[PDB]
RNA sequence: UUGUAAUUGGAAUGAGUACAAUGUAAAUACCUUAACGAGGAACAAUUGGAGGGCAAGUCUGGUGCCAGCAGCCG
């Protein structure tokens, strides 16, 4: 299974958005592509997929997150 | 190795009262004061002499710190036939009974021990051997048993105590004869485990010099035992 | 009976694995001048040299030499009696310090020898695993003590 | 009184005296005047180019003798003729007449050794890792 | 290949003229990484002869 | 003075019983007075554990007689039901023995507890 | 242009590399701790020398000096945390009594050996470099990794490691496949 | 096609024969250390676990006239 | 109980190759990762220094059978 935890959440109504750091636990998997992360975040925060952006994803040494 | 039915050749060792049994392996042996029995289960060698059947006991260096010493080749051993010896730390007859063998009927062994339970067997062993006088008493206060002991030619201390130097000096001050024998067994771990062994031995030698014992010899006891040296000295009163 | 002295258990070929901090160091009589003469304090020139706590040791023989020196070397005498300097008793008749020092290091491989005498230094050099301390230039120097 | 002024306001005489006397050192004089490279074998360079004039020991009977390893070289910078060592006779084969040889500091009196011939390391040739371009 | 070096050795012994290495068929490579490594190895080897 | 001596405290008993459970899992534990006697005869016991509430206490006093003869550390715990629990056996245990093994995977804590037991003695 | 990024050398050549006693000392250290080369020993020695020189300088300062108190306390805390300095020896004097061996034992290689995960120090090195060892939840492949007291109890076989419950490595499954075929 | 061979490609030239241990310094130092320990066992008596089972005597024999202890002068 | 193996067993693994994803303005690379990737593990570590020994071989000198030089050449 894959779990997505959002941390350091900030609400920026100046830019009309929410910023956060996404940590993705993906045991037994290489990594999660930005598409699946986008659809899961869209489901979690109940928004349209086009309204979700994700970037800057780095897997630590040793894998798993 | 040394099996039950094996035949061996017994020959004297350089030190009087110590004999060597030869063969494919060599065994350093002492004549049995009380023949026909083993005290801690040691192997016994019987020889027919015109014919009387004299017996001998094997003398395990891994059990008696003294024995590993002679295996290492101590130059001088004051323990000799017909001499008075004062054994400190006589936990049992494992080593005392053998020291009794060397001194022979003419000498005696003053065995000193503190803890009651090991002392009981020391009393039991003393029964078979007339020449031991076990003294169940704390060596730290030689005043208590000054009644039981006269002069002694050599003082042996196997006591494993951090203040072992003090005990030797007090005992030596009382009963050791002038120019007498001093043989000490030292374990640095018991004295000072913080510092290395060699530092400890130098410190112990120093305290002996403070107490008018002139050190004569010391030897490390490997491969039989770790961190152990036997210091041999002479008590120089004047 | 033949004697073959047993090489000390503190020695692996030429490295002494027993000498470790805090170090115990024997003080030679000549060391005191070249300490005083160079304005180098005894305790701490050692610490600066060895970067450790050092326990100086003055034997009776080296001590016995010092009072024999006389008034000219009173300063050396007083520094020898600094209470931080511990004293070692001796049980051999001779008062020759160089022989006494050589014997002690022969006996137990736990001392550093602090001296500048060429003859004594050579004798100690022959004995394996004896760190040899000396004072030269401005401060103390240690040759056979790789933990440095 | 040690023969030097010692007042609290006398550094100038000390400074001026020090500057005047500091020229006595040969090392200081060479460093400031830029004459330290006169004594250099190559006149200030670490390596010198040269021209092989003749292989003096090529006729020697004893193999791998010291004479066999000496080559006469003309220093191209000044035209002065000098002698140089080659590591071995096997290396002497590579060296032939009228080639570039790079010389470096080293039979007393010979103070140079060949390190490159025709722009290629002699060692590289001797290990057989390059071919001398002619 | 042999023919390249045989010419190089012949040139070396009879007097080196100017030599310019030109590498071809590099488009046949599929990955950029392996292309660069081959370029590095080829260049260094080529540097030895010329 | 009491026959059961030395007796480990609440803190000390836990680490001892901790080693006991780990030893049981690795087949390095000998359970019961009879087994402990055999190990002491063979000289394969690292140290011996006894319960101070053995009913009566005397039936295990032969281990102390054996122990210091062989120079083996020993110590008493207040409870046998607790000792049997950690042993992994469905019955109370009045005594157990840790078998000597310098290749064991739980060597380090065995020596740690042994050092404390030696200090207590 | 962009501001410089600082750099430093983590080791220094000794005053006299050619002492026979010294050479034997590095022979001991490498052999017992399975060090690849002498540079590792020199690095540890340089770090230790820096530490002890700082300790000496702090000692020279008078007692109760705020700089002395602060900086000595920080140094003792760090040394205790890495584990070279035992809890009962929290004084600057014992810092001067430290030795290279203390730091060497704290290396992940030696700790892996002592914990019984490896049968030799070299076996520990090959296990670490092959990504089989994890401190806590993270995989460490660096033998020079220094273990903290808290981290010591968390050393284990990595989840991804075949020894740690993952699938068999390539050799094992290759052999199984050929055997089945 | 005539591809270049290994001698051509690496151009190692003439080099001395070198032992495999040099390829990994770690193995070389391991072997050196173990050889040193074996030499020490000859230089000196070193403890080797102590007594293992029944005491079977000394295997190498006793020398009555040899003393290995160090003398005070 | 020491040294030596083109002896031998099955376990681990990355250099490299490569689906994919991540990374990036777009790419390469890193961290990940399906699948391949080891016995001469030829998947062929180097740079210097020191010391030998060998011939129906070669040169030089001489209080005989020797000595020096040296020995890719018999
Ligand atoms: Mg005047
Ligand atoms: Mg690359
Ligand atoms: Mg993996
Ligand atoms: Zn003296």
């Amino acid at each position: 299974a894959v779990t997505i935890r959002t941390r350091k959440v900030i609400s920026n109504p100046l830019l009309a958005r929410k910023q956060f750091v996404v940590d993705v636990l993906h045991p037994n998997r290489a990594n999660v592509s930005k598409d699946e992360l986008r659809e899961k975040l869209a489901e979690v925060y109940k928004a349209e997929k086009d309204a979700v952006s994700v970037f800057g994803f780095r897997t630590q040494f040793g894998g798993g997150k | 190795g040394a099996r039950g039915g094996a035949k061996v050749v017994i020959e004297p060792h350089r030190h009087a009262g110590v004999y060597i049994a030869r063969g494919k392996e060599d065994l350093l042996v002492t004549k049995n004061m009380a023949p026909g029995e083993s005290v801690y289960g040691e192997k016994r060698i019987s020889v027919e002499e015109p014919p009387t059947k004299v017996e001998y006991r094997v003398w395990n260096p891994f059990r008696s710190k003294l024995a590993a010493g002679i295996m290492g080749g101590l130059d001088e051993l004051f323990i000799a036939p017909g001499k008075k010896v004062l054994y400190l730390g006589a936990a049992s007859g494992t080593s005392v009974s053998h020291v009794s063998d060397v001194v022979g009927p003419e000498g005696v062994v003053y065995a000193v021990e503190f803890s009651h339970r090991p002392g009981r067997e020391l009393i039991s062993m003393a029964k078979k051997r007339p020449n031991i006088i076990p003294i169940i008493e704390d060596a730290r206060h030689p005043q208590k048993y000054r009644m039981l002991i006269g002069m002694v030619d050599c003082v042996f201390a196997d006591v494993a105590q951090p203040d072992q130097a003090r005990i030797i000096a007090l005992n030596s001050h009382m009963f050791l004869k002038d120019q007498g024998g001093v043989v000490i067994s030292i374990k640095a771990n018991c004295i000072d485990s913080t510092v290395d062994a060699e530092t400890v031995f130098a410190r112990e030698v120093q305290k002996l010099r403070e107490e008018r014992i002139k050190p004569l010899e010391q030897l490390t006891l490997e491969p039989y035992e770790r961190d152990h040296c036997i210091v041999v000295g002479r008590y120089m009163r004047s | 009976t033949r004697n073959i002295p047993q090489v000390s258990s503190a020695l692996f070929f030429q490295y002494n694995q027993a000498i470790k901090p805090p170090y115990q160091v024997l003080i030679d009589t000549n060391f005191i001048n070249f300490s005083i003469q160079k304005k180098v304090d005894i305790v701490r020139g050692m610490m600066d040299c060895l970067l450790a706590k050092c326990n100086p040791l003055i034997t009776d023989c080296v001590m016995a030499e010092l009072e024999k020196l006389g008034p000219k070397y009173r300063i050396a005498l007083k520094l020898a009696r600094d209470p931080r300097i511990k004293r070692l008793s001796c049980s051999h008749k001779g008062t020759y310090a160089d022989d006494c020092l050589v014997h002690r290091v022969l006996q137990h491989k736990c001392y550093i020898v602090a001296t500048n005498d060429a003859g004594l230094k050579q004798r100690i050099r022959k004995i394996p695993g004896i760190p040899l301390m000396s004072v030269g230039g401005h401060a103390y120097v240690i040759e056979k003590l790789p933990d440095v | 009184g040690k023969g030097k002024p010692r007042g609290l306001n006398s550094a100038r005489k000390l400074r001026v005296h020090r500057r005047n006397n500091r020229w006595a050192e040969n090392n200081y004089k060479k460093r400031l005047l830029g004459t330290a490279f006169k004594s250099s074998p190559f006149g200030g360079s670490s390596h010198a180019k040269g021209i092989v004039l003749e292989k003096l020991g090529i006729e020697s009977k004893q193999p791998n003798s010291a004479i066999r390893k000496c080559v006469r070289v003309q220093l191209i910078k000044n035209g002065k003729k000098v002698t140089a060592f080659v590591p071995n006779d096997g290396c002497l084969n590579f060296v032939d007449e009228n080639d570039e040889v790079l010389l470096a500091g080293f039979i007393p009196g010979v103070r140079f050794k060949v390190v490159k011939v025709s722009g290629v390391s002699l060692l590289a040739l001797w290990k057989e890792k390059k071919e001398k371009p002619r | 290949e042999m023919e390249t070096m045989e010419f190089l050795n012949i040139a070396q012994h009879h007097g080196m003229p100017r030599v310019l290495g030109v590498a071809t068929h590099l488009d046949l490579f599929k990955s950029q990484s392996t292309l660069r490594a081959s370029k590095k190895r080829l260049k260094h080897r080529f540097w030895t002869e010329v | 003075n009491p026959k059961a001596f030395p007796l480990a405290d609440a803190a000390l008993t836990q680490q001892i019983l901790d080693v006991v459970q780990q030893a049981a899992n690795l087949r390095q534990l000998k359970k019961g007075a009879n087994e402990a006697t055999k190990t002491l005869n063979r000289g394969i016991s690292e140290f011996i554990i006894m319960a101070a509430d053995c009913e009566p206490i005397e039936i295990l006093l032969h281990l102390p007689l054996l122990c210091e003869d062989k120079n083996v550390p020993y110590v008493f715990v207040p409870s046998r039901v607790a000792l049997g629990r950690a042993c992994g056996v469905s019955r109370p245990v009045i005594a157990a023995s840790i078998t000597t093994n310098d290749a064991s995977a739980i060597k380090t804590q065995i020596y740690a507890v042994k050092d404390k037991i030696e200090t207590l003695l | 242009p962009r501001a410089p990024r600082t750099y430093s050398k983590t080791y220094s050549t000794p005053k006299r590399p050619y002492e026979s006693s010294r050479l034997d000392a590095e022979l001991k250290l490498a052999g017992e701790f399975g060090l690849k080369n002498k540079k590792e020993i020199y690095r540890i020695s340089f770090q230790l020398s820096k530490i002890r020189r700082a300790a000496r300088d702090l000692l020279t300062r008078d007692e109760k000096d705020p700089k002395r108190l602060f900086e000595g306390n920080a140094l003792i805390r760090r040394l205790v945390r890495v584990g070279v300095l035992s809890e009962d020896k929290k004084k600057l004097d014992y810092v001067l009594a430290l030795k290279v061996e203390d730091f060497l034992e704290r290396r992940l290689q030696t700790q892996v050996y002592k914990l019984g995960l490896a049968k030799s120090v070299h076996h520990a090195r090959v296990l670490i470099t092959q990504r089989h060892i994890a401190v806590g939840k993270q995989i460490v492949n660096i033998p020079s990794f220094m273990v903290r007291l808290d981290s010591e109890k968390h050393i284990d076989f990595a989840p991804t490691s075949p020894f740690g419950g993952a699938r068999p490595g390539r050799v094992a499954r290759r052999n199984a496949a050929r055997k089945a075929e | 096609k005539r591809a270049i061979n290994y001698q051509i490609l690496k151009n190692k030239g003439l080099t001395p024969k070198r032992n495999k241990d040099n390829r990994n310094s770690r193995v070389k130092k391991r072997k050196k250390y173990q050889k040193a320990q074996k030499k020490l066992k000859s230089v000196r008596a070193v403890y080797s676990g102590g007594q293992s089972g029944v005491y079977e005597g000394e295997k190498t024999g006793i020398k009555k006239g040899l003393t290995r202890s160090v003398k005070f002068k």
